[PDB]
DNA sequence: AGAGGATGTGGCTTC
DNA sequence: GAAGCCACATCCTCT
């Protein structure tokens, strides 16, 4: 079971997905025993590498996040503003395709984010089970 | 027995008294000179007679079956909460690293004179 | 040993105390098993947090699959859960894409854990 | 002599 | 009063 049968639903109804689909506060969950500087340039040079560790301050939910389509570019932009950085990345969380958005002050190392089902890879997944 | 040093610390009587402070109140009160001392350098100290050391330790916290061997390892447990470090090749030498000027007031010189160390 | 659902339908883990001491070494080696296919090698890892700790420190977090099993050497939890709070884990399997699943109230971390009433 | 892991214990505070 | 957080007190293994 790779994945849940009522997939769309599933977003759609539990509580858990509802109250990380708004622009809800997250957080850099890395390093946190070490120097801000060292956070910083951590945090970012990692992000040059497609990957980043973050969890929804709120909830208290922590994630792994993958910047990558199920060396990176549009996942992982730091135009759309001056200091801060784009994020986006895909994955199976619980069952559910779905895809985390959001951004970080690359100083303050936080931002906002939250979550918006992946039809395609639910579908194209769905299939793989059939 | 020159300044409080027990009380520049924190200590108000609420809860035990900690060893770094208890130290401090023994480097501060000329009698003690005996066992433990300042080595004249800054705030490293030496324990001269551990073994004394640890019995007014053990007197002051009620643990009768206390000795030096134990009172280490609690000087052991402020290497990392940055109280006092260990002077590295002198046997008993310790030092503190936190800020005992502003607690005291004192500076190291100030009182290693009102305290007559040679 | 048990196994026990997680909020993934593909994956299971062994079964946590549901109090226990910060950077106490667990009572039952910590394992993630996968339901599915899973390439050997792949790694494994959790993370853990609440209303209160947003990320809760941890230590040996990391572990690479073996036969549908991701057996973790020595997991620990060193931050704290909170009074009567619990910690909601975050397991991820790094899969193309990666597969995340959680455990929600799992485990409750504190200083001293399980203590004997006084 | 000295570093540091593992775990139990009594003081005080907060829920 | 239980349940938390602290600062050791005890014991021990290794170098």
């Amino acid at each position: 079971p790779r994945v849940v049968p009522d997939q769309r639903s599933k977003f759609e109804n539990e509580e858990f997905f509802r109250k990380l689909s708004r622009e809800c506060e997250i957080k850099y969950t890395g390093f946190r025993d070490r120097p801000h500087e060292e956070r910083q340039t951590r945090f970012q040079n990692a992000c040059r590498d497609g990957r980043s560790e973050i969890a929804f301050v709120a909830t208290g939910t922590n994630l792994s996040l993958q910047f990558f389509p199920a060396p990176s570019r549009e996942y992982v932009d730091l135009e759309r503003e001056a200091g801060k950085v784009y994020l986006k990345a895909p994955m199976i969380l619980n069952g559910v395709c779905v895809i985390w958005k959001g951004w970080i002050d690359l100083h303050r190392l936080d931002g906002m984010g939250c979550l918006e089902f992946d039809e395609e890879r639910a579908q194209q997944e769905d299939a793989l089970a059939q | 027995p020159v300044i409080p040093a027990a009380a520049l610390a924190g200590y108000t009587g609420s809860g035990p008294i900690q060893l770094w402070q208890f130290l401090l109140e023994l480097l501060t009160d000329k009698s003690c000179q005996s066992f433990i001392s300042w080595t004249g350098d800054g705030w490293e100290f030496k324990l001269s007679d551990p073994d004394e050391v640890a019995r007014r330790w053990g007197k002051r916290k009620n643990k009768p079956k206390m000795n030096y061997e134990k009172l280490s390892r609690g000087l052991r447990y402020y290497y990392d909460k940055n109280i006092i470090h260990k002077t590295a090749g002198k046997r008993y030498v310790y030092r503190f690293v936190c800020d005992l000027q502003s607690l005291l007031g004192y500076t190291p010189e100030e009182l290693h004179a009102m305290l007559d160390v040679k | 040993g048990e196994l026990v659902r997680t909020d993934s339908p593909n994956f299971l883990c062994s079964v946590l105390p549901t109090h226990w001491r910060c950077n106490k070494t667990l009572p039952i080696a910590f394992k993630v098993v996968a339901k599915g296919d899973v390439p050997d090698g792949t790694l494994v890892t959790v993370m853990a947090g609440n209303d209160e700790n947003y990320s809760a420190e941890l230590r040996n977090a990391t572990a690479a699959m073996k036969n549908q099993v991701a057996r973790f050497n020595d997991l620990r939890f060193v931050g704290r859960s909170g009074r009567g709070k619990s910690f909601t884990l975050t397991i991820t399997v790094f899969t193309n894409p990666p597969q995340v699943a959680t455990y929600h109230r799992a485990i409750a971390i504190t200083v001293d854990g399980p203590r004997e009433p006084r």
